[PDB]
């Protein structure tokens, strides 16, 4: 719900990263664009919307070791 | 700035929070049927809590009617819809009344309301007596003097008949619809005694006043203009029969130019009734006329010698007529008046 | 409206240019000025923007802001002390820019008889507001029921004002070498608003005191 105030008020630009498996981005993305609709949190929904993010975090966390140390490719 | 689709949001969660008292006020009457003896007690005391619940959400949903009416009739000023703009300004009206007339809300917050809402009727009320103007035009000569024949000479009027449909990028609504945006608000009564004062000042007292004055009405299909010219005559005074003949002249293109449009109220009311159009406009000018018409036409048509006095009988025939034309027209309400008595 | 809310000395040119550029009226912006400015009691400051203004824009700001003091004179009187006075800034600062109006459009005939008795309506209002604190609606005015209660009721207010005045009694010590504001003054400062000549008063005191029985005292009126 803050994020929601934060986006709708146009106080932040969050930075983002190139992939944007998160809803979250895009409801930033859809902020840039003007105003979005009331986001809806209900059930397992705000789990799920977390837990998007920490999938690419582990994702770019492993992919800097993997491709850093010349252990493996993409 | 951030709060367009909240306003949907605010209305989709009053309904469904409308949905909600009304599905639990269900149960509760389900219940209390059931249990009279042992459950009303505590049934009653919660649902006292759920009505007052209840009135503070339709005093929001007046809230909501007030903002929706205004939306919508900001947007129908963009389009030229006066007439549904005016109606949405009535229900917002009607919807303050009730908002005013019961003591909830903070007093400032009702302050703004009837500030915006008076403010977006001088609005609309200002379009209108800008748009009445260019329908309507009264040509003048460059004086105010109105006693020297010159000043009746350089005096038109112009209707401006929409016989064809408007091609022009700056459209102008018909008159009907004008009509009915000043009936919804209640302006119309200003509006027509503003122009039957002018009409009487400078078109109708002339003609009682000089013999010579002629009333011709030009019938162009766009514009209807009446001008008057002059034909010189040997009376020193005019007699009635043409006066009577050329004020119906005036009075029959009047009627039929620009009376001859039905009147509606307002939408969501049917207590008012609309008035004819020439009722209002005579009652405003025939007070005014018949004494015109008897201290300057009727007085100096009495004869001074016995023996031309059966030559009188046409002017009370003469009268008749033109007492019972204004009633066909319904530019009077009786059937005897002081100017044939 | 929210840069006009700010009271930022060029707020009102920051606003001005905003329906500038978006392609609006000025007539809206110095109209809102005008009213911000009259609900603030400052029509002093209303008064000198009209003057700075080209008369062209002052026509329309001026018919809309005396549309828009009518219309919100004509809902419910306030009976608390802020709104009375409100109603009569409201009143004093329309009359005197309504005269200004009708110098605007002296050759406007049109608009001329118009502003004249629009003019002569608001002075009406607001000589019956600041002589007596009646405040009502447009139809209460308007409806000579009241004006004629309000003549008749100051006739006998006059009636009483000067049979006092003739000595029932002996008289008391006022009024010793400083002698009060005489009671006929004041209800002609009253009927200056009700057009009532001395001519016309002199008449009726003459049928009331007739009505009274007393001879004397309309007798020496008339042939006065």
């Amino acid at each position: 719900t803050l994020i929601i105030q934060s986006l709708q008020r146009g106080d932040i630009q969050p930075w983002l990263h190139s992939g944007s498996n998160s809803l979250l981005s895009k409801l930033i993305h859809q902020s840039y664009h003007g105003t979005m609709d009331t986001v809806s949190l209900s059930g397992t929904i705000p789990v799920q919307m977390l837990l998007e993010i920490g999938l690419d975090k582990l994702k770019k966390d492993y992919i800097s070791f993997f491709i850093g140390q010349e252990l493996a490719s993409l | 700035l951030p709060s367009m689709q909240s306003a949907q949001g605010l209305i989709t969660q009053v309904d469904k929070l409308s949905e909600d008292i009304d599905l639990l006020k269900s149960r509760i009457e389900s219940e209390v049927r059931r249990d009279l003896h042992v459950s009303t007690g505590e049934f009653t005391d919660l649902k006292q809590q759920l009505e007052r619940d209840s009135v503070v959400l339709s005093l929001l949903k007046q809230l909501q009617e007030f903002s929706t009416a205004i939306e919508e009739y900001n947007c129908a000023l963009t389009e030229k819809k006066y007439v549904t703009g005016a109606q949405r300004l009535e229900e917002a009206q009607k919807c303050l009344k009730l908002l005013k007339s019961r003591k909830c809300f903070d007093l400032k917050i009702l302050k703004s309301l009837s500030m915006e809402l008076t403010i977006q009727k001088q609005n609309i009320l200002y379009h209108l007596g800008e748009e009445w103007q260019k329908l309507i035009v009264w040509k003048f000569p460059p004086s105010k003097d109105t006693s020297s024949l010159e000043s009746y000479l350089q005096t038109e009027l112009h209707l401006y008949t929409e016989q064809s449909h408007k091609e022009e990028k700056t459209p102008m609504p018909p008159i009907s619809s004008v009509l009915l945006a000043f009936s919804v608000l209640g302006e119309l009564h200003s509006k027509l005694k503003s122009f039957g004062q002018m009409l009487l000042k400078y078109i109708l007292r002339p003609l009682a006043s000089c013999p010579s004055l002629h009333a011709v009405i030009e019938s162009q299909p766009n514009i209807v203009i009446i001008r008057f010219e002059s034909i010189m005559t040997n009376l020193e005074y005019p007699s009635p029969s043409e006066v009577f003949t050329k004020i119906r002249l005036v009075l029959e293109v009047l009627q039929k130019q620009l009376l001859d449009l039905p009147l509606d109220t307002d939408l969501e009311n049917e207590k008012t009734s609309t008035v004819p159009l020439a009722e209002m406009l005579g009652d405003m000018i025939w007070e005014d006329l018949s004494e015109c018409l008897i201290k300057n036409c009727l007085v100096y048509s009495i004869p001074t010698n016995s023996s031309k006095l059966q030559q009188y009988e046409e002017i009370i025939q003469s009268t008749e007529e033109f007492e019972n034309a204004l009633k066909e027209m319904r530019f009077l309400k009786g059937d005897t008046t002081d100017l044939l008595k | 409206r929210y840069i006009l809310k700010q009271d930022v000395p060029s707020s009102l040119e920051d606003a001005l240019k905003v329906a500038q550029a978006f392609m609006l009226s000025d007539d809206e912006i110095y109209s809102l000025r005008i009213i911000d400015l009259i609900d603030r009691e400052q029509g002093e400051d209303c008064l000198l923007l009209l003057k700075s203004l080209p008369p062209a824009e002052a026509e329309k700001t001026a018919e809309r802001v005396i549309i828009w003091a009518r219309l919100a004179l004509q809902e419910e009187p306030d009976h608390s002390k802020e709104g009375k006075a409100w109603r009569m800034s409201v009143a004093k600062t329309s009359v005197d820019i309504l005269k200004i109006l009708c110098d605007i459009q002296k050759d406007n005939l049109q608009k001329k008889d118009e502003c004249e008795e629009m003019l002569k309506l608001f002075k009406e209002v607001a000589s019956l507001q600041e002589n007596f604190e009646v405040f009502l609606s447009f139809e209460d005015y308007s409806n000579s029921s009241l004006v004629a209660d309000l003549r008749e009721q100051h006739i006998k207010a006059h009636e009483v004002a000067q049979a006092k005045h003739k000595p029932g009694s002996t008289p008391e010590p006022i009024a010793a070498e400083v002698r009060s504001p005489s009671m006929e003054s004041k209800l002609h400062r009253q009927a200056l608003a009700l057009q009532m000549s001395k001519q016309e008063l002199e008449a009726e005191l003459t049928l009331r005191a007739l009505k009274d029985g007393n001879i004397k005292t309309a007798l020496k009126k008339c042939s006065d």
